[PDB]
RNA sequence: AGAGUUAAAUUAUAACUAAGCUGUAAAAAGCCCUAGUUAAAAUAAAAUAACCCACGAAAGUGACUCUAAUAAUCCUGACACACGAUAGCUAGGACCCAAACUGGGAUUAGAUACCCCACUAUGCCUAGCCCUAAACCCAAAUAGUUACAUAACAAAACUA
């Protein structure tokens, strides 16, 4: 049997380390009129704006490239016992699985 | 080391003999302490103009 | 078309002229805009008073001269006398914060004076003389 | 250098400036102070019209004299310079090189203050 | 018994702290050109921390140096010297919009 | 009252070798004449502790 | 007074535009805080009132900055809901 | 940035004299203030002045 | 705590111009030895920096320079000793400005109040007193804990 610590040590998320400026392939699972919900796969899904070029090439299930900025947007404010999670990650759109 | 360093600077001190020469050379060698700074934190000296 | 809002100090060598005269020789217009009155005095560069006009000098009254229309009229009244002595450009120096602050400045243009610059010389003490006590005890 | 005099001499001719500097340095030496260096910062325009010795001064020559003096002779030199009609505004300060530069660590991220109020439901 | 357990070590991804524009510098009262970069060109007001962006020590040192220079007679109080008006902008305040 | 001479060669430069061979300018600079009140306080403290105490 | 004139708080008009130059000068004064200081110095304020005003202004500034920060943080969630009707 | 709040309020753990004395607790509410309506002012005053300038002279 | 200095404003003081200036929601009174610009000593206070939170036991302190200097190898502890914001007293000095009181002008049935004007003690320096404050951060000092546990509000509940 394999232990949770052993698998977590070799997990790709552990290998990534910090989530600042990391290239991640994410697959879009939901489509809005102008917003794309890209699931980079870590914890949450990031919402991005459809670019002007190759706009029709972004469909459901399409895999794209992102530069991850924040794994989860949480912040504290005045008189807050806990943080206010946004249930979303921050990332930018660069390309769509160049190959 | 402090004493040794101060011995070197004791040679260039202004005395009675060197008063006339020091005043004349100061009146002919102007000095400026002006220097600006940049957003990146780099020192720029206006002496290039 | 590189234009700078900073004044043309005499220490520089820039070539800016108004009606053939340099920025230093252009006459001055001191506009003291108080809370109850607005006074305008147009003087030459040599500090020689050329024209003088206040809201009270135009036949107004106690509360009448404190409005912006009184300052606008006083601007035209001062501009007419300034033009009568041959003045085409003037540097406006504003003194004090009052209701007739911009009104006099625009009244000068209405009366026929071309403003090249607006200087705000408002007396702000560095915690000097103690002002009067507050109202509505 | 221990003390630094920021001498502001009246804008005059070269021989007069030299004589004024000579007598000022002699006065500094008479008080029991050895002079390290004298640097001329040049004759500039005064930021404001300084009125001194019943005279309105618009220009002036800047000089910087660094020296070592006892703590008791500072006011005596200040008094001597106050009565000199060729000095616009004399000032003796501590030399900036005496204070060693401290490690500017930078901005330390200060977290927002919590637990300032009770957890009672509003 | 487990070797893959995490070890209580210091964070290797510790990003260095940001430095002020004058971090590890020497603030002086005679470099009026340097001192003028933090004052308002129109009124001579000293800009605050939210404008200058200097970590605590240097803001106070700049304020003290400016106050010393303005009374010693090296830098004007009412306005900024136009000779230093062309200095590069380090402040984060924009007047003309 | 104690009378520390102005040329006492304060303790910060007193216990170093080759201090008496230096010139009068450096000796005067390192002496108590150019020193503040703190150096005289240190000199008086050491002088009193050397003569009153048994284990300085 | 002792300083040189026509240097401080002076703006040069452009192409005869005076109303805009006056607005520029007013913005200069407002950003430098001179308008508020002039309006405050008309009548003397006691130190207790000055301290109360400073504390109130600091608290208001803190609250406004935090509210603006939260609004900017939550601006993302203003998009149309993709799971309507679930 | 946000002004510092450490050591400002009067608390048992704070050893120094309090700096800020809030009128109301510094708790971020769940609703922003309503936009205030601008106060109106008289208009066309400068044009009424030049209109009456005709009458005063004619 | 001493010694020295003044950037802005204001004023005693002169010159040119002009007739009002100041005054409020509106007026009246007052000054027209008035108002604006240009120069200007002395006194008082110390814009922005300060969205900083430091120093001091507290009161209190943030215009600049210099000297002296901020106890305790650090528990609590008086009726004992030393300080003690503003206000007031005594003697000497200064007095730009503000202002108790006062005298006028408004409003009111009345206004010995709020509003405007002028001015005094006083606020300013030295010495000597007086020893009071919502002197409150209404939370005693010394070393601690987040265990049990919300009368209510407020700055959470507690140990030796
Ligand atoms: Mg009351
Ligand atoms: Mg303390
Ligand atoms: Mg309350
Ligand atoms: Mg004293
Ligand atoms: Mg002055
Ligand atoms: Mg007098
Ligand atoms: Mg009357
Ligand atoms: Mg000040
Ligand atoms: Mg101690
Ligand atoms: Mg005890
Ligand atoms: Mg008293
Ligand atoms: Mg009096
Ligand atoms: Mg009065
Ligand atoms: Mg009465
Ligand atoms: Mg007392
Ligand atoms: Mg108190
Ligand atoms: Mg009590
Ligand atoms: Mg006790
Ligand atoms: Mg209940
Ligand atoms: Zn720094």
């Amino acid at each position: 049997v394999e232990s949770f610590a052993s698998m977590l040590r070799h997990s790709p998320l552990t290998q990534m380390g910090p989530a600042k400026n990391k290239l991640v392939i994410g697959q879009i699972f939901h489509i809005v009129e102008d917003d794309l919900y890209i699931d980079f796969g870590g914890k949450f899904h990031c919402v991005c704006k459809r670019p002007e070029v190759d706009g029709e090439k972004y469909q459901k299930g399409t895999r794209v490239r992102l530069r991850l900025l924040d794994l989860e947007l949480t912040s504290r404010f005045l008189g807050a016992t806990t943080d206010t999670t946004i249930l979303e990650a921050d990332a930018v759109l660069l390309g769509l699985q160049e190959s | 080391q402090e004493v040794l360093q101060l011995q070197e600077e004791a040679k260039t001190f202004i005395t009675r003999e060197n008063l006339e020469a020091r005043v004349e050379e100061a009146l002919d060698s102007p000095k400026s302490y002006n220097w600006a700074i940049t957003r990146e934190g780099l020192v720029v000296r206006p002496q290039q103009k | 078309s590189s234009f700078s809002i900073y004044p043309p100090i005499p220490g520089q060598e820039n070539s800016l002229r108004w009606a053939g005269k340099k920025f230093e020789e252009i006459p001055i217009a001191h506009i003291k805009a108080s809370y109850n009155n607005t006074q305008i005095q147009v003087v030459s560069a040599a500090h020689q008073p050329l024209a003088h006009a206040s809201c009270g000098t135009e036949g107004f009254r106690n509360a009448k001269k404190g409005t912006g229309i009184a300052a606008q009229t006083a601007g035209i009244a001062a501009a007419a006398k300034a033009t009568g002595k041959g003045v085409t450009h003037v540097r406006v120096v504003v003194k004090g914060l009052g209701p007739g602050r911009l009104s006099a400045i625009k009244g000068l243009t209405m009366g026929g004076l071309e403003v090249i610059s607006i200087t705000d010389n408002t007396p702000i003490p560095h915690n000097g003389c103690r002002p009067r006590k507050a109202r509505r005890l | 250098p221990r003390y630094e005099l920021a001498l502001i001499l009246k804008a005059m001719q070269r021989p007069e400036t030299a004589a004024a500097l000579k007598r000022t340095l002699e006065a500094l030496m008479d008080r029991g102070a050895v002079v390290r260096n004298l640097e001329n910062l040049g004759e500039r325009m005064l930021p404001y019209k300084i009125s001194a010795h019943n005279q309105r001064h618009s220009r002036g020559g800047y000089f910087l004299v660094d020296f070592y003096a006892p703590a008791t002779t500072v006011e005596s030199m200040m008094e001597h310079l106050s009565r000199d009609i060729d000095v616009i505004r004399p000032n003796i300060v501590k030399h900036p090189l005496t204070q060693e530069v401290k490690e500017c660590e930078g901005i330390v991220p200060v977290p927002l203050e919590e637990k300032l109020y009770s957890t009672k439901k509003r | 018994s487990n070797e893959d357990l995490p070890v209580p070590m210091e964070n290797p991804y510790k990003e260095p702290l940001k430095k002020c524009i004058l971090c590890e510098k020497h603030v002086d009262y005679k470099n009026v050109q340097l001192l003028s970069q933090f004052i308002s060109p129109f009124t001579g007001c000293i800009y605050g921390r939210h404008i200058t962006g200097l970590c605590g020590k240097k803001q106070k040192e700049i304020t003290k140096a400016i106050k010393r220079a303005q009374i010693l007679g090296f830098m004007p109080v009412t306005y900024k010297d136009p000779a230093y008006l062309k200095d590069p902008k380090v402040c984060n305040i924009k007047y003309r919009e | 009252q104690d009378d520390p001479p102005p040329s006492m060669l304060l303790l910060d430069y007193q216990n170093v070798p080759g201090i008496h061979k230096v010139d009068d300018v450096v000796k005067r600079l390192l002496s108590l004449e150019m020193a503040n009140q703190k150096e005289k306080l240190k000199i008086k403290k050491m002088q009193l502790m050397n003569k009153v105490l048994e284990n300085p | 007074a002792n300083h040189l004139k026509f240097i401080a708080r002076t703006v040069m008009v452009q192409e005869g535009n005076v109303e805009g130059a006056y607005r520029t000068l007013n913005r200069i004064l407002t950003m430098d805080g001179l308008i508020e200081d002039i309006k405050r110095r008309r009548y003397y304020e006691k130190p207790c009132r000055r301290r109360q005003r400073e504390s109130y202004e600091t608290c208001r500034r803190i609250y406004n900055m935090e509210m603006a920060r939260k609004i900017n943080f939550l601006m993302r969630k203003n998009r149309a809901d993709p799971w309507q009707g679930c | 940035a946000t002004p510092s709040l450490r050591g400002r309020l009067a608390r048992l753990g704070n050893p120094r004299r309090p700096i800020l004395k809030p009128n109301k607790p510094l708790i971020l509410a769940n609703h922003v203030g309503e936009r205030r309506r601008e106060k109106g002012e008289a208009t066309c005053i400068t044009e009424m002045s030049v209109m009456m300038a005709c009458w005063k002279q004619n």
